[PDB]
């Protein structure tokens, strides 16, 4: 054997104590008494993630690699390495891969310099990952064993993998584990004589490996090498015991780094004047920055601002000490607490709105076109465009109704309220409207903002990580006034549209979803699509604003004015985290759909009807290329929606983007040309493979509900919504914001916990809890707030009688599917929803569970209800 | 300055010892969860292609993931708390030898063995608190375990230091004087009885075994004890005054005058909590004299 063998065996006997200290014997150190527990008090700069910062820090500075261009980055784990490489100058984007699980290093996320250009990617395994284009490659995978054939395994494992991906001149630095034998020689020969390099050393590195790195620049002989490093380290226990070489850690500030490519070209004719008066307002302190993130996106300016926002969200106290039991499951933790601070902003909108789609081509316009022009011939045959006035909408704010997202001017007013009764808000929008009459505006500007940036929280808060867009009074007002007709007139309800569901409650569409059931056809299709807000083209808005043939005079050259100088053209501020502080910067974009909520719905749901339409039509082949559309298909084609479109409508329920279809053949599902060429792609699928159906009605999900069906106990039928218990009992526990007080909490606490006993009374573990609430409470307060469910416009639950007399109205009386009309009188008739559903569905009954769910039952909770305090209540279970 | 250092240490060890109890019943409570969903998702017994499947598989590896880092957190506050416990018996050891020095040149002794007994029964109850942590990990213990090497050589050093302490945890309180003459101290007469105590610094002992201690002394003048060597000391005497030996009739008799010396020892057999360790002890040396 070798003298590598001599020195493992003479190693591998000795001491604890020997060992301990035979580990610094002249290697170097860096001190980590300052980033660990900067890094634990939050920090996220001037902080190295791990210490393999410094050993890439060594190499570099020395040239012995030099990387450029894209990295790839192969078990980056934490990411020290890539997290120092996307701070380079000649770097342009940074990949990086790891295969995360149980006691695996993790990544974690840093806003150091240049942090934009950095994507790293968990859960993926290398070794069964096809090799991509790269110009530089970092490998630093590999686990000690005290045997030596398992660590020449692992290490002719590692070559294997890695000799793929390298090219002629791709730069390249990857370890070595167990250098010291001829098993691995005699291809680290063939390997250096096809590509080059040499074997170094890091001082840094420990005193208890052999461990050995393969670089780029650098020539000489392997097996000299490895045996001249035996010899070192053979020396090496033979002096005193030195002190180790204490350097200092690394800095690599913070900021934000710029890629150079813009792919976005602005209307200065249209938005001058906006960009002028926001200039103009903020002279003091107007700059240039030559570091903005965007690349979709123009850009015009920064200034300075003050920082708002919180990372995690206050709790609702008055609903905590009653759900004892569910402080421990990690979904509800999770999710209670998002991210709102700058950096989250930034890093949501450089993930999700930041995006680029693709033309879609001629004959696919042309069915878009006709498609389009007759459902707005259909829709509107009944119907007729009007316009609105100021008395509707000083109703409308009176009220506290639904209304958009907006801020109410914060400085000169405090609230939308004392704003109405004024004259100078009047006179301001009198101005404004006068100057938008002549095709030009100056006061129409958006606000951003970001939510829900933690792990386990997108999976149960309906579709997350959002962005909201705020905007002024007076162009709320303006475009209600220019399109409130679609919503206060109901032009998209089941009666005037067979398609959408406007306007019916929560509790109506699982009959809606079981007469669409009973027709005759193949089975029911239930897909979706990711990012449908991001993926609306200019063309479709094109096709929307043909609403406008319908109209007549002032409110056609309002409806004009408002679709043209809005909607197709928009300013947006938005903040942005620099070291000099916080500024905000202004950008603008044609594509994509920024608008009120419920224009936006309407919008949504007139879309996606058109687009299944079309791809009704493909299914049954009608047409046969969309590359071009010729002669004797247009015919063809519009005899078909003669004939029997409005009846193919009937089979569909389209509420905002959520769409279920039951074709009359199975030829549907094969039909996925159309569609992806439109630009909705499908979430979570391969792009050419078939979608799946389901056979059964009681399995398909809309709006997020699966619906079950019961029995009462004297014969009849009903159909109920239902849920996963985690997210309701998740959501439960979080304040809005609109507390600071204990009246204010307990009256949203009051408010929805009676949405429990009203929709999901039929399980066990939700209706004891909110007896509760209901008798903790001193009752005699109104329960008013918005809790959820915004496009559910029902709000009925805000009542304040007793909750039988309203649960034998509404289920029973006005039920058009239930035919007899006898009342219920007690709380004990109605059933529940079975045993073992209850426990699927994600309840806590019947097995060990129910163990640690019996001190929150009526065995132990008088005395929670009493801990209240001197806050009075009413007993009601 | 030395005492109050000592009840700081003991205060916050025992702080800190509160509140890894507490964590690591909130990761039984977890486990305990865990194990159930599990056990329920199983019996469904429902192999498809569905979305709620894909979520439900999705959660499972978070709960697999925050009951990895429960485990490991346990770990190294005991790691710490070994660390900082290991401070003291070092800190006190000299205490002792320096206590010595003193009889062989108030001789209260209140404050050292409420100390052993504070040490001993905080190193009990974190041996007794490893082995449960063992206990409620072997059900679901499965790959990349760290728990089972870390609660392994953590019972280790435990028992390594708790036999080391109890090593030296043996001291002879009063070397046998008679009682009619008390001036001349460590002499021997023959035919005559001897009065002499030993205290064990650690008050902890067993309340239903009873505990047994042996005496031996040492051509020399060999002596015998001629009396019986051995006694048994109930167990409420612990609880109410203490370890305490008193052999108030030894005798020895015989088989230039003051050439060489005798030498006493002693030998305890401790058990407690399944464990039990040989200690040994000598007393002053002697001289005997007709
Ligand atoms: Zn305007
Ligand atoms: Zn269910």
């Amino acid at each position: 054997e070798t003298l590598g063998e001599k020195w493992k065996n003479r190693l591998n006997a000795l001491g604890k104590s020997e060992f301990q200290i035979y580990k610094k014997s002249g290697i170097q150190e860096v001190d980590r008494t300052l980033a660990k527990e900067g890094i634990k008090r939050g920090e996220t700069d001037h902080h190295a993630v791990s210490r393999g910062s410094a050993k890439l820090r060594w190499f570099v500075e020395r040239n012995l690699v030099t990387p450029e261009g894209k990295v790839v980055d192969l078990g980056c784990g934490r990411g020290g390495w890539s997290y120092y490489c996307g701070g380079l100058k000649n770097v342009k984007e940074v990949k990086g891969l790891t295969k995360g699980g149980p006691g695996h290093e993790e990544p974690i996320p840093m806003s150091t310099y240049g942090w934009n250009l950095v994507r790293l990617q968990s859960g993926v395994d290398v070794f069964f990952t096809p090799p991509e284009k790269c110009d530089t490659l970092l490998c630093d995978i590999g686990e000690s064993s005290p045997n030596p054939t398992v660590e020449a395994g692992r290490t002719l494992r590692v070559l294997n993998l890695v000799e793929n991906w390298l090219n002629n001149n791709t730069q390249f630095c990857i370890k070595v584990l167990n250098p010291y034998m001829p098993s691995v020689i005699e291809k680290m020969e063939a390997l250096q004589r096809k590509y080059g390099g040499a074997l170094v050393r890091n001082p840094l590195s420990r005193n208890s490996t052999h461990e050995m790195y393969w670089v780029s620049n650098a020539s000489g002989n392997i097996v000299s090498s490895v045996n001249m490093i035996s010899r070192m380290l053979i020396n090496r226990f033979t002096m005193r015991h030195k002190k180790a070489t204490y350097e200092p850690d690394v800095d690599l500030g913070s900021g934000t780094r710029n890629i150079g490519i813009e792919s976005e070209t602005p209307n200065l004719d249209i938005i001058g004047k906006r960009i002028e008066k926001i200039k103009q307002e903020h002279e003091t302190s107007w700059h240039y920055d030559q570091d903005h993130p965007y690349k979709t996106w123009a850009y015009h300016g920064s200034y300075e601002t003050k920082q708002t926002g919180s990372a995690s969200s206050m709790v609702n106290g008055v609903v905590r000490l009653l759900t004892k039991p569910w402080d421990i499951i990690p979904m509800v933790t999770q999710m209670a607490m998002t991210d709102t601070t700058p950096f989250g902003q930034q890093r949501v909108f450089k993930e999700k709105v930041d995006t680029r789609t693709q033309e879609p081509k001629e004959g696919t316009k042309k069915l878009m076109k006709i498609t389009a022009e007759w459902l707005w011939k259909e829709l509107g045959k009944k119907k007729t465009p009007r316009m609105c006035t100021r008395e509707e909408f000083t109703r409308k704010v009176r009220s506290n109704a639904a209304l958009g997202a907006i801020f109410t001017d914060e400085n000169k007013w405090k609230s939308a309220r004392e704003a109405v009764e004024d004259s100078g808000f009047w006179e301001l929008v009198d101005k404004e409207r006068n100057l938008h009459l002549e095709g030009k505006c100056e006061t129409c500007v958006y606000n951003m903002m970001g939510k829900r940036e933690k792990k386990l929280g997108e999976f149960g808060k309906a579709k997350g990580s959002r962005a909201i867009w705020y905007m002024w009074l007076g162009a709320r007002f303006l475009e209600f006034e220019a399109l409130g007709f679609l919503n206060e007139d109901h032009w998209f309800s089941r009666e005037n549209s067979l398609s959408g569901v406007e306007g019916e409650g929560l509790h109506k569409l699982g009959y809606i979803l079981r007469d669409v059931s009973k027709k005759e056809g193949g089975a029911m299709y239930a897909d979706d699509t990711a990012g449908w807000d991001t993926r609306i083209t200019l063309e479709d808005l094109k096709n929307e604003e043909m609403v406008t043939n319908h109209m007549e005079g002032e409110h056609k050259k309002l409806a004009e004015a408002i679709f043209k100088l809005t909607y197709q053209n928009k300013v947006v501020r938005v903040q942005r985290p620099t070291p000099r502080g916080t500024v905000m910067d202004i950008i603008s974009r044609r594509d994509q759909r920024g608008s009120g909520q419920v224009v936006t719905y309407g919008l949504n749901t007139f879309t996606n009807m058109e687009a299944q339409l079309i791809r009704q039509m493909e299914g049954e082949g009608v047409f046969k290329s969309i590359q071009h559309l010729t002669v004797t298909e247009e015919i063809a084609v519009k005899n078909w929606l003669v004939r029997v479109g409005r009846e193919r409508l009937s089979r569909m329920a389209i509420s905002g983007d959520d769409c279920v279809v039951k074709p009359l053949d199975d030829r549907f599902a094969s039909a996925l040309t159309a569609l992806n060429d439109m630009g909705k792609v499908r979430k979570d699928i391969q792009q050419w493979e078939p979608s799946r159906g389901w056979n059964d009605w009681t399995q398909v999900p809309f709006c997020s509900h699966h619906f079950h069906e019961l029995i009462m106990k004297d014969g009849r039928v009903l159909v109920v919504p239902c849920r996963n218990q985690d997210e309701l009992i998740g959501r439960a526990r979080i304040s809005q914001g609109a507390g600071w007080s204990l009246r204010e909490t307990a009256c949203l606490g009051k408010s929805y916990a009676q949405m429990w006993s009203l929709m999901y009374f039929h399980r066990r573990d939700l209706r004891l809890a909110a007896n509760a609430i209901c008798s903790a409470v001193p009752s005699h307060w109104v329960p008013t707030s918005r809790t959820t469910w915004s496009i559910h416009a029902t709000h009925e639950w805000m009542t304040t009688e007793d909750m039988l007399t309203v649960w034998n109205r509404v289920w029973i009386q006005e039920n058009p599917w239930m035919e007899d009309k006898t009342p219920v009188e007690s709380w004990e008739e109605i059933p529940y929803l079975g045993k073992r559903e209850d426990q699927w569905c994600g309840s806590l009954i019947g097995l060990t569970s129910r163990a640690t769910w019996a001190k929150n039952i009526q065995t132990a909770i008088n005395q929670v209800r009493s801990l209240i305090g001197n806050e009075e209540y009413t007993d009601y279970m | 300055s030395q005492q109050h250092e000592i009840e700081s240490r003991i205060l916050d060890l025992r702080a800190m010892m509160e509140k890894l109890v507490k964590s690591i019943s909130q990761l039984k409570d977890q486990q305990d969860v865990f194990c159930f969903r599990y056990k329920i998702q199983a019996k469904g017994k429902t192999p498809s292609l569905d979305p709620h499947q894909t979520k439900e598989q999705k959660i499972l590896q978070e709960t697999l993931n925050e009951l990895d880092k429960r485990r490991k957190e346990v770990l190294d506050a005991s790691k710490a708390l070994l660390g900082r416990l290991t401070t003291l018996i070092e800190l006190l050891l000299p205490k002792l030898e320096e206590w010595k020095a003193q009889q062989q040149k108030d001789h209260g002794l209140e404050q050292l063995e409420t100390w052993f007994t504070a040490g001993a029964k905080l190193l009990f109850h974190l041996r007794q608190l490893l082995k449960e942590l063992k206990g409620l990990s072997c059900l679901v213990s499965y790959q990349d375990d760290p728990l089972t090497k870390g609660v392994d050589l953590r019972n280790a050093q435990v028992t390594e230091l708790l036999q080391r302490l109890l090593h030296r945890a043996f001291v002879v309180e009063t070397q046998p004087c008679m009682p009619q003459t008390p001036h001349r101290p460590l002499i021997l007469k023959t035919g005559s009885k001897f009065t002499v105590r030993t205290r064990l610094l650690v008050r902890l002992q067993e309340g239903n075994e009873s505990l047994t201690v042996e005496v031996s002394i040492d051509g020399f003048r060999k002596f015998n004890i001629l009396t019986s060597n051995q006694k048994t000391l109930t167990p409420e005497k612990g609880q109410s005054q203490g370890l305490i030996w008193d052999f108030g009739y030894l005798t020895l008799v015989e088989q230039g005058v003051t050439e060489e010396l005798h030498i006493i020892s002693f030998t305890v057999k401790y058990t407690y909590q399944g464990l039990k360790q040989e200690l040994k002890t000598d007393t002053l040396p002697v001289v005997i004299i007709s």
